[PDB]
């Protein structure tokens, strides 16, 4: 019921793989996609995002 | 069969804010 949150960097092998196997995850996570790893880290670190996914 | 109803209930039942309280 509460909205959960997870995202990853776009144009990645991770994102392409995701789109290949799991569509819904990709289509949902596009909103949670982040500019850069330092910035993705900004979304995790300062709050406003729960989980981060990366290499 | 096509899930037309499921999507219509999904539209008109908002589900936004609530939970099992206890």
């Amino acid at each position: 019921s509460p909205a959960f949150r997870f995202g990853t960097v776009p144009n990645g092998s991770t994102e392409r793989n995701i789109r290949n196997n799991y569509l819904e995850m990709h289509s949902y996570m596009v909103k949670f996609n982040q500019r850069s790893v330092q910035d993705a880290l900004l979304s995790l670190k300062s709050g406003k995002l729960d989980a981060f996914i990366y290499d | 069969e096509n899930g037309f109803m499921e999507e219509l209930d999904k539209t008109w039942v908002r589900y936004q804010e609530c939970d099992s309280r206890s």
